[PDB]
């Protein structure tokens, strides 16, 4: 199962 | 030791580019893909059979939304890193990947980590509980990240979420995943400018893991061979050839020797 | 060096008149926009399958194009690459093995 990522900065 | 991984890897492009989706998600199951998503379909789609049997509608509805979600984050990722690069524009990759192994039944491993145009940019650190900033211009995302607690997030997926699923996937392929599949191999000869090139091909091998060596008179013989690696087939099964430079005419004395786990002991073959 | 790695196979040890699948796989390369055509005689083969894009663990990308072909004894088969690293076209040449 997957996952969402971080945003970046 | 029973070793299974599971691995998430996801790439956002400028310049994909003509006809080609921007961003592309993949899944792989002990090097298996299973699972793919991208910017064209925005749907989750099966890879294999043993997936595309055993999970419900629920499963791939689930899994689209966080694809779709990746696939705005990214959108806006390329966008913030090249701001930050002091760039207006051209060709950026986003990618990441992410995921973890199980020995015996346990996590020994987690990882999460991504790259800005090919080189290393924020890494997981599970152990510190800290992501890693590869380049000074990865700084200020490595500490909003810790700052709104990332690191727990993470540390959560990737020692609880992952590992469940991971074993669940297992469970669902355990048939094809633990299959083995005999290589066919040819041994042939080219001769040109004086040298005698023998190549050994092992055609549709599985699982990937194989050693091909050239013997002559018996003896292991790697000086002048070359190896291009293990490279895949359409169909989930694998290839790899191997060639050494001989003297005209003594073909005869060379043996191609091929380590693998479909055969009980490593097979030998000839021009 | 991101130049695409590029070699062309067969699923199966090629026999003329005998169905198979002609691979070419390019990988080792960056940025992962690229151009992997099979042809056969300088012409384009149908039925070519592209692979989702992927890549390894030092980040560097992959490709595979496959399409099934009846190898023809007089025919001459090849992967032709097109990538930003390489300052023309790179045509590499399947070799039948028969």
């Amino acid at each position: 199962a997957v996952k969402g990522v971080g945003t970046m900065v | 030791m029973e070793l299974h991984t599971l691995r998430y890897i996801q790439t956002a492009m400028t310049d994909p580019g003509p006809g080609q989706p921007w961003f592309v998600t993949v899944g792989y199951v002990d090097g298996e893909l299973f699972v793919h998503y991208n910017s064209t379909a925005r749907r989750y789609v099966p890879r294999t059979e043993w997936i595309a049997a055993k999970a419900d509608q629920q499963y791939w509805d689930g899994q689209t939304q966080i694809g779709q979600g990746n696939e705005q984050i990214d959108r806006e990722n390329l966008g913030i890193l090249q701001r930050r690069y002091n760039q207006t524009g051209g060709s950026h990759t986003v990618q990441w990947m992410y995921g973890c192994d199980i020995l015996e039944g346990g996590p020994i491993r987690g990882y999460y980590q991504m790259a800005y145009d090919g080189r290393d940019f924020t890494a997981f650190d599970k152990g510190t509980m800290t992501f890693t900033a590869a380049v000074p211009e990865a700084v200020p995302t490595k500490r909003k990240w810790e700052e709104e607690s990332e690191p727990e997030r993470w540390k959560n997926y990737l020692e609880e979420t992952c590992v469940e699923w991971l074993r669940r996937y297992v469970e669902y392929g355990k048939a094809e995943l633990g299959r083995r599949e005999r290589p066919e191999v040819r041994v042939w000869g080219k001769e040109a400018d004086g040298i005698l090139t023998l190549s050994c091909r092992a055609h549709g091998f599985y699982p990937r893991p194989i050693v091909v060596s050239w013997l002559k008179d018996g003896a292991v013989r790697g000086q002048d061979a070359h190896s291009g690696g293990i490279v895949p087939n359409g169909d989930g099964t694998y290839h790899t050839w191997v060639t050494i430079d001989a003297q005209p005419g003594d073909g005869d004395k060379y043996q191609c020797r091929v380590e693998h786990a479909s055969l009980p002991q490593p097979g030998l073959y000839s021009w | 060096d991101l130049t695409p790695k590029v070699q062309v196979y067969s699923r199966f040890p090629a026999s003329a008149g005998t169905k198979n699948v002609l691979n070419c796989f390019a990988a080792g390369f960056h940025p992962p926009k690229i151009s992997i055509t099979l042809m056969k005689d300088g012409v384009p083969m149908e039925g070519a399958q592209y692979s989702d894009m992927s890549f390894n663990d030092d980040w560097t990308f992959q490709r595979l194009v496959h399409a099934d072909f009846t190898p023809s004894s007089g025919s001459t088969y090849a992967c032709k690459v097109e990538h930003e690293t390489l300052k023309e076209p790179q045509v590499y040449k399947w070799d039948p093995e028969f």
